[PDB]
Formats: C-alpha cells, sequence, structure tokens
RNA sequence: UGGAGAGUUCGAUCCUGGCUCAGGAUGAACGCUGGCGGCAUGCUUAACACAUGCAAGUCGGACGGGAAGUGGUGUUUCCAGUGGCGGACGGGUGAGUAACGCGUAAGAACCUGCCCUUGGGAGGGGAACAACAGCUGGAAACGGCUGCUAAUACCCCGUAGGCUGAGAAGCAAAAGGAGGAAUCCGCCCGAGGAGGGGCUCGCGUCUGAUUAGCUAGUUGGUGAGGUAAUAGCUUACCAAGGCGAUGAUCAGUAGCUGGUCCGAGAGGAUGAUCAGCCACACUGGGACUGAGACACGGCCCAGACUCCUACGGGAGGCAGCAGUGGGGAAUUUUCCGCAAUGGGCGAAAGCCUGACGGAGCAAUGCCGCGUGGAGGCAGAAGGCCCACGGGUCGUGAACUUCUUUUCCCGGAGAAGAAGCAAUGACGGUAUCCGGGGAAUAAGCAUCGGCUAACUCUGUGCCAGCAGCCGCGGUAAGACAGAGGAUGCAAGCGUUAUCCGGAAUGAUUGGGCGUAAAGCGUCUGUAGGUGGCUUUUUAAGUCCGCCGUCAAAUCCCAGGGCUCAACCCUGGACAG
C-alpha cells in the first residue's frame, strides 16, 4: 500500500471517465435520420454481407449503426431510432437499431423473439 | 470564548501583528496527525509584541474585516531565528 | 362574456399611494 | 409571531395530524422548533403534553381553534 | 401471477422429493427416462432446485418470498429457522394443517372467498401472519357447504401437528406457539436456501 | 448477525494482468403484452417562447357615502374612493454561486409587524384632500384645471421616564371606535420575553499546477462620513503591506445539507420526490414604500421580442395551477371543493385561498389480490420425437361435482365536523348483505459454457446470432421454425446510468530482482520520525457529565388500515 503520509500529499482519486457509447446526457435511446445505407465486410474469423447505416443524430454527430435480422426497409430519408450496443466483429460500429419503431419496420414471419426485433403477435 | 496560541511572523504593519497558529489534529478517515497552519491578523494598540513572541489569541469585537482577534497575554519571550 | 360597464385593475393605484408616502 | 395548532404528515384518508411550535410566516407542513403532542381522529389515542403547554403560552403564543377543544376534552383547562 | 396456475404434478416429479400440491401421485419423473441414473448436478443446481421446492410447496411467488427471507435475516435469532416461521404463519398454510382443505392451492381460494374467521373478524388476505393464541375458525354461513363438511369428516381420526390443536365438533383450531426445527416434516434443507440469496 | 464466483491471453502449467458476465438500484425510455385495488411518483432535454381562466384579498364595530340586492319605510348589506393590514406568507425554479452560499461549533458591535409581561400617558388645535361636481386634452393608455368634504390621512402646540451629555441641563409621542348604567378593542413612549432576520470567527466543502504567482483602497493605522449594527462599507492622509505549495490567482464544472443508491464494513456514486438553508424569477441596472422584500403576479429606465394604434403614442412576459407551440427516448385532467388543516383580513359571522384537501390520465415503482377450485382417464383427438415395439405434451383438455374474492348489477352504509339554524369536495366512499355465472382477465425472456432448461427439420460461413469465450463452408442443443423444457410474472425483455464483483489505487485490502514499478548517485531546507531517567505540564489521548447534533429516513420493540406497501409511539443512533 502507498504510505499514509504520501496519501495526504497526493491523495488517490479516479479520472473524468470515458463512455462506451456517447448517447449524450445519459439518454437511453436517441433519434436520427439515416444518411447512407451501405453493406460492409466483417473481421478475420467471419465473412458475410452485413447491413450497416450511418445515422445522423439530433446533436449533429454521424455515427454508424447495425441493423439486426433478415430483411429491412431503410432508405436515404428514413427517420430511425438507435439503441446503444457493440457488435464486436465490425470495426467502428458501436450502435444497434431498434426495429418496429418510427420508420423502421419489424421482421416478417418471425415467431421467436417478439420483444426484440419489433414483431407483432400473429393470430 | 475560544483561545488559540501561536508565534508572530510579521511585525512591519501599523498596530497589527501576524500570528501563525499551529494545530495538530487526527484524520477521521485515516489515523495519523495532519498539521494545519493558518495566520491570524491580531490587534495590538500598544505595539509591545514584536516578531518572534508566542502569544495567545481570544475572540473580540471586529476592528476591521480581516481582524477579529486580540492578543491579551504572553507565555514566553523571543523564539525566532538569529540575526 | 364581457361586462356592460367599463373596468380596469389599476396597478398605478399602488404606485400613486407609494409616491404619496414618499 | 408563534402559535399552536397541528400539521400534516399522514396523507390520503389517514390524516394523523402532527405536533406544534411554528411561526405564522412559515409553511403548513414545514419547520417545527419544539415538540409537544398530537391526536388521532379515528382512534382513542390522545396525547397533548401538559408541561409543554402553559410554558409556551406565557411568552406570546396564540391558542387557535384546533389546539382548543382537544385541550378541554382532557383534564387541562377548567376552573381549577 | 399470484400463485402458479396450470401443471401442478410436474414439480412433484423431476425434483426427487414428493410435496403436497394435490394428494398423492407417483415417484417417477417426466419423459421416457428419469427412472434411471440422472446426470451429475452442479453446486449451483442444489441451491436453485431446493429453493424452488420451498417456493412451490406453499404456492408463493418470488416477489413475496424475497421479503419473508430478508426481514427474517434482519431479525434476531437463528435465520435458517425463522424463514419457516413467517412462511408457516400464512393463513393459506395453517388452513391445510387444520384439515379444512385437502391442499394448499385450494386453501388460498377458501380464504379469498370469505370462509374463514380470525378472532371473530373476517380476513380475506392469505399472506396474513397468524400470531399465537388466535382462533382460526369457519363462518356460520359457510358451515353448511359440502366441501367443508367432507374435508372435516376425515379429520377426527388423523393426528394434526403438535403446534396446533383442533376440536372436531365446533370446527375451530387454535395456534398455541411457534413451529421449531423437529416439528417441521418437509424434505427441504434450510441451509441451502439462505445461501442462494447471498451470492 | 456481516464479506460464495466464473470465462478468456498458452501445447499445457503456475503467476501477473486487462477485459467480460451473474446482483441490486434508477424521479427512466423502447419492444411485446396487459385484470384490478392500496400508497407513492411524474420536462431529469429549451430558465425556451407562451392563447385563455385562475393563483390576494379582506375590513364601514377607521371614514365622506350608497351605484347593486333584501326589509322597513331606512336597517342589514355593500359597487367605487380615503384609510388600516397583508401583496417581502404560501407556490415555483436552480440559472447563478465552490463562494464568510451551505453544514458543524463558537462570538459580538444589532434590528425586529402581528403576540405577550410591566409602568406612564392618551390634553388641546390647524390646514388640505380623493370620492363627488362643473368643464377639459386624447384612438387608447393615462389624465389636466377649479370647487366642496370626513376619518385610527397629515402637520403643529402642550406634556414627558427615554435619548444626547462628565454634569448641569437640552429635547421628541398620540386615534379613536363599538355593546352596554362605564366593558372590550385599539393608539403613543420606554424597559423586557418570544420568534424571525442581519453581522463575526474557525474546520470541513469538486477537478486541472503541462493555471505560480496574485493584490492599490490592495492590507493595515489615524480622523471625519455612513448603516439597525461591527467594519475600508466610505473619503482624505500616513505606513506598505496583505494572500500562496497545509497550493492563492486563473480556467472548466456545480446549488448546499438532512439524506438517497450500492456495499459486510470502509468506501464509492449522488442528492428526484419530503424537509432546512441559499439564490433567481423576460434580460441588465436602480431606487421607493415598509418592521421586514431594492420585493413572481410592485414601480421606474434601457434592451430583445409579442400585441394594439385615428403611428402622435402605448400594453405585457406562467422558474404559480391547468394547459399551447417547440425540443426531446420520455413525463398527465385548461377537473371538484373550503368540507377538513393552514395562510390573509375581521371583537365575529364570513370572505379570499389550483397552499392544500381530492378526483382524472400513465402498469413509473413498491405492496396485496385475482384470472378458477377438487375430482378425471390407463393416459382421448390433434402436434413433436420414434430404433416406429412407443413415448411425450397430459390431467393438460374434454367430461364431471364445487366455490365464486376482484370486475358487473341491486339494497344498506363507519369515519375523517371540531365547530355546533346540525356543517363535506372526495362518494352511485370504505365496508357490509344479496343475485347470474367461471362466467370477463397472461405473457415475456431463455435453453453451448458462466445461466437454471432439449431434440427434430430447414439453411448451410449463405442468411443470421453475439455480454465474453465464440457459433454457420450438409446431419451446427450457441442461425431460422416446431415440439418440449426452464425462469419470471401482468409483468417480462432490451438499453441507458451508479455501485458491487475490481484487496485492478488496496485507510480497513495490494505491490516495485525478472511480470507495470527506487528516481544515475550524494548533500540538504521545510516536512515526517526520534535512545534512556526523574519531576512537571497535560495539549493529544482517555473517563464522566452538561449543551448541540432539527424533523422525517435507517435500526430495535410495540400499535392502526382485513395483510402488506403505507401510517404511527418510545427508544436507539446521529460515529
Amino acid at each position: 500500500m502507498p504510505t499514509i503520509k504520501q496519501l495526504i500529499r497526493n491523495t488517490r482519486q479516479p479520472i473524468r471517465n470515458v463512455t462506451k457509447s456517447p448517447a449524450l446526457r445519459g439518454c437511453p435511446q436517441r433519434r436520427g435520420t439515416c444518411t447512407r445505407v451501405y453493406t460492409i465486410t466483417p473481421k478475420k474469423p467471419n465473412s458475410a454481407l452485413r447491413k450497416v447505416a450511418r445515422v445522423r443524430l439530433t446533436s449533429g454527430f454521424e455515427i454508424t449503426a447495425y441493423i439486426p435480422g433478415i430483411g429491412h426497409n431503410l432508405q436515404e430519408h428514413s427517420v430511425v431510432l438507435v439503441r446503444g450496443g457493440r457488435v464486436k466483429d465490425l470495426p467502428g460500429v458501436r450502435y444497434h437499431i431498434v426495429r418496429g419503431t418510427l420508420d423502421a419496420v419489424g421482421v416478417k414471419d418471425r415467431q421467436q423473439g417478439r420483444s426484440k426485433y419489433g414483431v407483432k403477435k400473429p393470430k | 470564548m475560544k483561545t488559540m496560541q501561536g508565534r508572530v511572523v510579521c511585525a512591519t504593519s501599523d498596530k497589527t501583528v501576524a500570528v501563525e497558529v499551529v494545530r495538530l489534529a487526527p484524520h477521521p478517515k485515516y489515523k495519523r496527525r495532519v498539521r494545519m497552519k493558518k495566520k491570524y491578523q491580531a490587534h495590538d494598540p500598544d505595539n509591545q509584541f514584536k516578531v518572534g513572541d508566542v502569544v495567545r489569541l481570544e475572540k473580540s469585537r471586529p476592528i476591521s474585516k480581516t481582524k477579529s482577534f486580540v492578543a491579551l497575554p504572553v507565555i514566553a519571550r523571543a523564539a525566532r531565528k538569529a540575526e | 362574456a364581457a361586462a356592460p360597464t367599463k373596468k380596469a385593475d389599476s396597478a398605478a393605484k399602488r404606485a400613486r399611494q407609494a409616491e404619496k408616502r414618499r | 409571531m408563534v402559535k399552536l395548532r397541528l400539521k400534516r404528515c399522514g396523507r390520503k384518508q389517514r390524516a394523523v395530524y402532527r405536533i406544534v411550535a411554528i411561526d405564522v410566516r412559515s409553511r403548513r407542513e414545514g419547520r417545527d422548533l419544539q415538540k409537544v403532542g398530537f391526536y388521532d381522529p379515528i382512534k382513542s389515542q390522545t396525547y397533548l403534553n401538559v408541561p409543554a403547554i402553559l410554558d409556551f403560552l406565557e411568552k406570546g403564543a396564540q391558542p387557535t381553534e384546533t389546539v382548543y377543544d382537544i385541550l378541554k376534552r382532557a383534564e387541562v383547562f377548567k376552573e381549577f | 401471477m399470484s400463485r402458479y396456475r396450470g401443471p401442478r404434478f410436474k414439480k412433484i416429479r423431476r425434483l426427487g422429493a414428493l410435496p403436497g400440491l394435490t394428494n398423492k401421485r407417483p415417484r417417477a419423473g417426466s419423459d421416457l427416462r428419469n427412472q434411471s441414473r440422472s446426470g451429475k448436478r452442479s453446486q449451483y443446481r442444489i441451491r436453485l432446485e431446493e429453493k424452488q421446492k420451498l417456493r412451490f410447496h406453499y404456492g408463493i411467488t418470488e416477489r413475496q418470498l424475497l421479503k419473508y427471507v430478508r426481514i427474517a435475516r434482519k431479525a434476531k435469532g437463528s435465520t435458517g429457522q425463522v424463514l419457516l416461521q413467517l412462511l408457516e404463519m400464512r393463513l393459506d398454510n395453517i388452513l391445510f394443517r387444520l384439515g379444512m382443505a385437502p391442499t394448499i392451492p385450494g386453501a388460498r381460494q377458501l380464504v379469498n372467498h370469505r370462509h374463514i374467521l380470525v378472532n371473530g373478524r373476517i380476513v380475506d388476505i392469505p399472506s396474513y401472519r397468524c400470531k399465537p393464541q388466535d382462533t382460526i375458525m369457519a363462518r356460520d354461513e359457510q358451515k353448511s357447504i359440502a366441501l367443508i363438511q367432507n374435508s372435516l369428516d376425515l379429520s377426527p381420526r388423523e393426528e394434526l401437528p403438535k403446534h396446533l390443536t383442533l376440536n372436531p365438533f365446533p370446527y375451530k383450531g387454535l395456534v398455541n406457539q411457534i413451529i421449531d426445527s423437529k416439528w417441521v416434516g418437509l424434505k427441504i434443507n434450510e441451509l441451502l436456501v439462505v445461501e442462494y440469496y447471498s451470492r
């Protein structure tokens, strides 16, 4: 342990803290309009065609976001809503998309996870 | 009223003496003694107390905004550095 | 609906009385 | 000035009603400098500390409507 | 949901031990197997399956049980035993051990439909803690029902637990004192359940 | 009565070590779903800009009157006006402020409406003035002349403890009004009490020193000036100091605390709701009135906006309640009432009072209940698996007897009202009795390992999954669907955020030969520590006691709403 007399001179205290995903002033979700909807390749162990879109937030920042599930309907003028979660396979992508909200539609014919992916109840 | 003891460091001021009070007090979070030293501007209208004298300070009527304490007694003589 | 006669809550009344005490 | 009455602590249907020693320029349910006693409406619980009363009333305290009646319901305030 | 609805004797099976969710059903578990040697259960499995055995027996939820184990931990005395004190004092459990109801899930409906009186007054709440010297009886209007008459017709022969004393003719049962360790006849280890909540 | 971890850096092992997950919590949002009740809570993002209504008025037992309404034949009562008191109470916001703002402990140089204890006095006069009336300038706002008039409007005179003064002496106050064979209230001065509000001092009060210098009334001293009061608060002069590494100044950020969340504790992160304190209220500045606010709903000036105009000139500002626009992931009825508690006024009645008491919207959270109970086959259809010899979903269902809270319908009906022609918003209230009938009421996540729970198909590094290690290139329990199972529950799941796990800043709890780590080596100031004996001091320390540590949280024991949440007595604790 650092000696008791050096603990009065220096006094150990943490930092200003860095955030994992800057979604402003402690806000859970953030709204924004999609600028460019493109397709990008993953890292070294994976090889697929993942759909990523650059979302222009309400603050003025343009960060990338991942689209979950099979099939979507996001255009160049679509008003989407982000979540805030890393994928760790695609570099730069720190956000996720909440489907079933605003302009983002839910996944068709999905029977499993209806709370996430934004799917309604089939009768 | 409260009484605090200390040594005079500066005497080059008209009817005012700068008294440095040393106070030893243990830390509530830790255990060891942490020494704090704050200087008080005492009143001396008779200009008897010079530099190096250890006097006790009592609370009284504020003669200015910084001064509120007066020097009433004297416990010992000159305990300073040699010229 | 509005009243048949004229009325206005004078805020200058409390100011005139304050000027008289001054 | 200072007066005697009762405040509110118990909300909704259950109005318990507090103790008293508060100023008129303060709140309905705020700061109280000294404690005394209270009463519960739908119960047989009636306190009202007698050595605290008469000791506070001698120095400019006004006895208002609510502190009264509950004062004469007990053995205090009579021709004794 | 307040009390589990649906498959009752699915939990009497699988777990090994046989509780009283109904009357009496077979020892064997579900599926084609389970009648042979089961797989090696982990250290965390013995803490999870033992608390689910105590939760299902009384027909209590996880939200209500969480309060009865925390207040018992903050209170003075042996923690492991005072979990079974506040859980046995429930009006739906003391009704099963009285002989007025065949099981615990059917005893909650008996208290809710206003059939039981406590000290003269009528209580609807099953999660009500029954303090000693209380008279748990039936109502004068609900004395003529065929379900209450059939359950108390089998009771004058069977011996009731030592902390209770039932009188067969006036249909009333008194609770004298608190239930202790050797007075409990359940197949549950109370030291494995208190170790789960403090992970 | 309080302290469980595991996965992953290797061929592997043991360390070191970062990352990740299991927990709880959050005035939360989103997605799916959605039966109620009790209690609490609800722009945390623009202190942004605001339609409308309301949020402070009350007294004629202070007056000149009487424009309404009700009697009588002039009294209740009362529109305006003079005057008294309150608009500096309450409500809201936290922008600003790390600062003598706040918290804790002391101090002296104070003021202080209404209330209260004590003593004395309350005599005798004067000149006006709104309202009103006759004219009159203007679109309006706002007014401009002349005349009449009352009072607890005002101003003298007389008297005077107090004040000034060493003393002698000098000098300043007034209101009267009501019921009654003289009571009640109020008025003026002084000396106290109480309560409130200023002022002084010390400690603790964020981060960055790749901000180390800062400071002229700046520090202090004489004299006048000034404040309720000490005082550089102020002016002139004299001295020239004053602050700083126990870190000033500067920059960024921020209301403080009681407490709240987590945690075994310590500690860490915060301080929404409730309560104390401070500050602000269109922005900046200033003064007046008054005991007190240099004052949200007061005034004046300037500025940016909105609105009116006969453009000459004027009127406003919700960080009060409810609402609009806008922003935002997101946060509600432009409701009812004075009945209850409280505030303002009044000798009362009574009036005013979106303070508040209630209701409404919202599963936002906590708590309780309910959506069925027993009985029922040799395990029926119909699905999933199948070695097709079966098994499972399944007592699950159907089929049978039974009870029916809550929801619905009908009849009763406690208490919160003390006051006291018997006075309630809430209320078709709580709760109770009866009548139909299970009749109206469940889902969500997950199932490779940590994580509690399985296979068969389809797809097939394709499409997709994912907190981490990682899964998918034909039979992958980690994709997609189904059967089944697990967990939880009207909640569930996801995300955000703090704490825990991190003895990974360790004060309680860690380390520096090689894993990150002794500065290359000495001298040495401040600072930290310091042999032995006796006496003394006793400051630290320790014991006891007296204050304060607000209340409410938390904890212990005990009560009341059918339980609980919640509410509540005393104690404990406030280190």
